[PDB]
Parts: structure tokens; C-alpha cells; sequence
């Protein structure tokens, strides 16, 4: 069972390397080639290069620049390397299995890596509760507030409720993130019963609950 | 080399036979391949060198097209087949086409308006954010509006939209107006309303 | 000569095949078996069995000329019978001996002298040993270039595992069929290796003569999927 799975950095400063590390597993580099993609919502997909099963590399005329592609067969795992790194350079990164020995289509995927390229340290968010102003059903909500960088995971009841429930896209003012999540119900079943927020910053290491009281 | 996919979005109803267009600079002589991604997840392979299919892959998926001109085809639409559809060609350099997304066609729907006041652990920090939800609903484009005891404000409010719930197949929205403790209980009542078409009319919600 | 001469009852056997070849094959019939003898038999009677050109088969070519499953198609490599025999190939795929004038000439051997005018049925040249060109080492060479050059999307190719060079660069295959398959026509050569034995475990898609392949192939804009079986 094909698996191509990466792991590195996310957040990375401005003219830094960028190195991610794709590990591939129910198969072997000897065999088939792996590409690298990278994904930015303004210039949607773009191929970014190729180490074959030979061994040997193709790069986009751009980056052939600041491009390394390179492996170590032995663990089974490709090595990105990027240099001089900058603003756009913010996307998410992916390899991918060459489908058949030594061709383009893509067969299996890797998870991606979301990286973001910024001088900013790291914040923890700061989660704010929210409750109907005191002075039919009940709908509550979250607020994640001034934390960076991305990402952070947010969950109800240590993690419980999941319908109709729908967590909110962070926004960007001033290099901090910042979003909301909701959750509906009947009138009946609050505040008779706890409904705690669950916020988790990996980035910062830490993990916050918070539950919604009324007034 | 360059790969135009045209059509942008798209959206038509559950069962409904569904056509994408790619389109090349120059003939790529069948190098091609189209792949679906369903946003927060990696991109899938389903077809190859323009019509060979794939594994897993449904039936019901269509490769055809020539020259300069292919072509993804769904026959009876289903429900976990909503998400952007890519296009890749690799006759020279790899190179990929803008994006096709879909959306399916749900029963309209009107939205469920919240407005929430600032948390008092917040105040006694410095801020005072004022949040105005609206989960659940359709089409997608709406619009909200925010008043202060009457007067309008359109700055310092920020706003986040979801993609098509793949559940009930409807949308969802946050307002989000942002003010220093001060600046925010120098004002009584508090205005959001959303200006959809379900009822001619805007929902409100509003507070002190 | 050192190798084996004209197989016997030859223009005999010729014509049977051409005549079978026909009811089967409907979509032929339009034949004229007689002709397309005429045709063969005057490439090479008079003509020195080492000095045949692809030309003098030029002739029967014409006579030959016939349409393929262009997308269903495996070449030709020297070893037909390690492959007649997977029921994948037979099967699913056009093998250079389902074409007539393919058909016609499997199995045989012939040539002829040109002091006389007269097949010999006891010796011919033996491509390695002897001349390397010989009626039936360039009957193969013209008639695969041809089927190169009609293959579309994946092509196949079967290799012996066992051969000490894998892919031979001077074969048939190698030094033909290879550079006529187009790539604005091929998607990608599909090349099966075949391990002489099971007991033989070990990716042969490694052995560097494969690899010089997959190398060549890329060249010339062609894709390369390599696969190992028994």
C-alpha cells in the first residue's frame, strides 16, 4: 500500500533553505521516478521538478537555479532542498509516484506540506468563548484570536459533536491569524450540559480549552 | 506550453452529467492527465496519457478528447464527486491548467445569523471583537452589513466564507468587527444583517 | 552455408497459409495469393543470399499492406516462441505473426542461389556466423519497421530474461523497431522481461541493458514502464 509521506519545516524565514523529507512506503525509489509539485492559491499548480529512478534530474527552467532534488534509497526517502527562498515561495509542497517505472502521470500523492515563508514569531492564539447576550434552538462558537503561524485545531467537548458544526477559515491582519468556530442545537440541550472548546497550536506547542458559560 | 481549463466553476444538480474543458497552446499529442482534488486532501490520479482510466476509479468517469482540445465527463453525477478538476500536460515540461471547481445544486437556502458580544476575559485585556455568524445555506453569494446604533461601518470588519458543506451541501459565513474596549462601549446597539434571497427582506440581529 | 536450408515444400506451404489466412481473415480475401507468392519468391531467387535489401521485398510489401489494433500492439523481438506462449499475449495483444505476411513466414527459413535461379533446400546463411543478410534476417527488418511505425499509445516488448545481453542494441528490435516508434504516436514502451526460470528472483528491470533502454527511450520523448513475469 502506497504511501508518500513528508514531513520537515512549514515555517520558514525569508532567503532561508527550504528542505522537506517525502518517505515513501509499499514501494522503492530503484523502481519508479517521484515528482514534486507545489501548490499556491495564486498560481494554482506548478511542477517544480523530477529525481528518476535512475537517479538522474530534470528541473524547471526557473528554479534549476535554486533546486536539489536528491535521494537515499536505502530508507526510501527524497530530498527537497530550495535556496534563497522568498515571499511567493509560500505554497503547499507535494511528491508524488510516478505512475509505470519512468513517466508523468502521478499515481500516488503525498500528503503535502503547507508552508508559509515569514520573519514573525511564533504566537499563541488567544481563545475567547462565546455566548448569547443575556438581555427555537441554541448555536455557540469559539474565538481563536492573534496566533501564528498556521495551523491550529480546534475541537468540541475534548471531541465530541461534529454535526453542523462548521469551523471557519483564518484570516491574516497584520502577520496574526484569526477565525471562529461554530456549532447548533436545540434550546433543550444547553446549558444543562458542557460544551468545552478544544484549540490546539502546534506551531507553539500548546493546547487550550475553554468552555461556554452564560450571562 | 500552456494549459487553459476555461470554465472556472460550475455547479448542476445531483445525477446531472457533468463536461470539463482543457486546451493547449500547441498539440500535445495525447500527454495528458486529469486529477481531482477535494480541498483538504492531496490531488488523485484518474486518468492518463488522455483516456486510460485508473484503479478505484468509478466507471462512470469519461477521457476522451484530441489534438488540442480534452475533455472530462462524468455521466450520472454522484456526491463525493465535488472538488477542482486539474489538468496536466506532459508532452514537454510539465505544466497545469487554472482550475475547474464544482458545486453541486442544492434546494436554496436562507441563512442561520448569530452576534455574539465580546468576552469578558477579552475587554479586560485591551480589544472587544464583535462576531456575527451565518452557518448553513445557498446560493452562495450573500452579503452582510453592520450598523452602529444606526450609522453604518464598513471598516475593520473582516469576513470568512466556507466551501460547500459536503454534507448538507450549503455554505456558511463569519463578520467580524474588531475595536479597542474604549472605541467599542462608546456605542449602545450593535447591528449585523445579512442581505440574502429567500425573503426580499434583511435579517437582523443587534444588541447593548 | 551453416545454417539450415529452405524449409521444405516451401512455396507450397507459402500459399497454404496465404490461402488460410484469407478465410479467417475476412477482411482481407481482396488477396491474391498467387501475386503475393510472385512477389515473395522474386525478392530473393536470383539474387545472392547476402546481398538482399529491404527493397527487393518492396514488392510484396505493397501486396502485404494491411491496418492493426495500432494501440493493441507487441513487437518483435527475436524470441516468438518463449512468447506465443502466455495466454496475455496471445490473447490480448497483436503479435507481428497475426499480420499476414507475418503469418505467412513464422517457422521458415529460405533462400535462394543466383547462378541457378532456384531455391536451396539445403543450407542457408546463418545471420551470426555467416552474412548478416540474408532473406529472412531482412525479410523481419522490413517488415517490423513497418509495424514500429503504426504503433500507438502502449507499445509492449518482450525481452529474455535469460539472454546474457537483455536488450541487444543491434537486434531487430533494437536497431529498427526502436527508432520508428513515434512519439507524437507512443505514449510510452511497456517492456516485459522474462526470468528464465522462477528461482530467479531479481529485478532484471535493473540489468543495465534495460536501463539503456529506458534511456534511449526518453531520448526520444517515449515513456518507459518495465515489469517482470514468468
Amino acid at each position: 500500500l502506497v504511501q508518500l509521506k513528508q514531513s520537515g519545516p512549514s515555517l520558514v524565514q525569508p532567503s532561508q533553505r527550504l528542505s522537506i523529507t517525502c518517505t515513501v512506503s509499499g514501494f522503492s525509489l530503484i523502481s519508479y521516478g517521484v515528482h514534486w509539485v507545489r501548490q499556491s492559491p495564486g498560481k494554482g499548480l506548478e511542477w517544480l521538478g523530477v529525481i528518476w529512478r535512475g537517479g538522474s534530474t530534470d528541473y524547471n527552467a526557473a528554479f534549476m537555479s535554486r533546486l536539489s532534488i536528491t535521494k537515499d534509497n536505502s530508507k526510501s526517502q527524497v530530498f527537497f532542498k530550495m535556496n534563497s527562498l522568498q515571499a511567493d515561495d509560500t505554497a503547499i509542497y507535494f511528491c508524488a509516484k510516478t505512475l509505470i517505472t519512468t513517466g508523468y502521470a502521478m499515481d500516488y500523492w503525498g500528503q503535502g506540506t503547507s508552508v508559509t515563508v515569514s520573519s514573525a514569531k511564533t504566537t499563541p492564539p488567544s481563545v475567547y468563548p462565546l455566548a448569547p447576550g443575556s438581555a427555537s434552538m441554541v448555536t455557540l462558537g469559539c474565538l481563536v484570536k492573534g496566533y501564528f503561524p498556521e495551523p491550529v485545531t480546534v475541537t468540541w467537548n475534548s471531541g465530541s459533536l461534529s454535526s453542523g458544526v462548521h469551523t471557519f477559515p483564518a484570516v491574516l491582519q497584520s502577520d496574526l491569524y484569526t477565525l471562529s468556530s461554530s456549532v447548533t442545537v436545540p434550546s433543550s440541550t444547553w446549558p444543562s450540559e458542557t460544551v468545552t472548546c478544544n484549540v490546539a497550536h502546534p506551531a507553539s506547542s500548546t493546547k487550550v480549552d475553554k468552555k461556554i458559560e452564560n450571562r | 506550453i500552456q494549459m487553459t481549463q476555461s470554465s472556472s466553476s460550475f455547479s448542476v444538480s445531483l445525477g446531472d452529467r457533468v463536461t470539463i474543458t482543457c486546451k493547449a497552446s500547441e498539440d500535445i499529442y495525447n500527454r495528458l492527465a486529469w486529477y481531482q482534488q477535494k480541498p483538504g486532501n492531496a490531488p488523485r490520479l484518474l486518468i492518463s496519457g488522455a483516456t486510460s482510466l485508473e484503479t478505484g476509479v468509478p466507471s462512470r468517469f469519461s477521457g476522451s478528447g484530441s489534438g488540442k482540445d480534452y475533455t472530462l465527463s462524468i455521466t450520472s453525477l454522484q456526491t463525493e464527486d465535488v472538488a477542482t478538476y486539474y489538468c496536466q500536460q506532459y508532452w514537454s515540461t510539465p505544466t497545469f491548467g487554472g482550475g475547474t471547481k464544482l458545486e453541486i445544486k442544492r434546494a436554496d437556502a436562507a441563512p442561520t445569523v448569530s452576534i455574539f458580544p465580546p468576552s469578558s476575559e477579552q475587554l479586560t485585556s485591551g480589544g472587544a471583537s464583535v462576531v456575527c455568524f451565518l452557518n448553513n445555506f445557498y446560493p452562495k453569494d450573500i452579503n452582510v452589513k453592520w450598523k452602529i446604533d444606526g450609522s453604518e461601518r464598513q471598516n475593520g470588519v473582516l469576513n470568512s466564507w466556507t466551501d460547500q458543506d459536503s454534507k448538507d451541501s450549503t455554505y456558511s459565513m463569519s463578520s467580524t468587527l474588531t475595536l479597542t474596549k474604549d472605541e467599542y462601549e462608546r456605542h449602545n446597539s450593535y447591528t449585523c444583517e445579512a442581505t440574502h434571497k429567500t425573503s426580499t427582506s434583511p435579517i437582523v440581529k443587534s444588541f447593548n | 552455408w551453416s545454417g539450415p536450408g529452405t524449409t521444405k515444400r516451401f512455396p507450397e506451404t507459402v500459399l497454404a497459409r496465404c490461402v488460410k489466412y484469407t478465410e479467417i481473415h475476412p477482411e482481407m480475401r481482396h488477396v491474391d495469393c498467387q501475386s503475393v507468392w510472385d512477389a515473395f519468391k522474386g525478392a530473393f531467387i536470383s539474387k545472392h543470399p547476402c546481398d538482399i535489401t529491404e527493397e527487393d521485398y518492396q514488392p510484396l510489401m505493397k501486396l502485404g499492406t494491411q491496418t492493426v489494433p495500432c494501440n493493441k500492439i507487441l513487437l518483435w523481438s527475436r524470441i516468438k516462441d518463449l512468447a506465443h506462449q502466455f495466454t496475455q499475449v496471445q490473447r490480448d495483444m497483436f503479435t507481428l505473426e497475426d499480420t499476414l505476411l507475418g503469418y505467412l513466414a513464422d517457422d521458415l527459413t529460405w533462400c535462394g542461389e543466383f547462378d541457378t535461379s532456384k531455391i536451396n533446400y539445403q543450407s542457408c546463411p546463418d545471420w551470426r556466423k555467416d552474412c548478416s543478410n540474408n532473406p529472412v534476417s531482412v525479410f523481419w527488418k522490413t517488415v517490423s519497421r513497418r509495424f514500429a511505425e503504426a504503433a500507438c499509445d502502449v507499445v509492449h516488448v518482450m525481452l529474455d530474461g535469460s539472454r546474457s545481453k537483455i536488450f541487444d542494441k543491434d537486434s531487430t528490435f533494437g536497431s529498427v523497431e526502436v527508432h520508428n516508434l513515434q512519439p507524437e504516436k507512443v505514449q510510452t514502451l511497456e517492456a516485459w522481461v522474462i526470468h528464465g526460470g522462477r528461482e530467479d528472483s531479481r529485478d532484471l528491470c535493473q540489468d543495465p541493458t534495460i536501463k539503456e533502454l529506458e534511456s534511449i527511450i526518453s531520448k526520444r520523448n517515449i515513456q518507459f514502464s518495465c515489469k517482470n513475469i514468468y
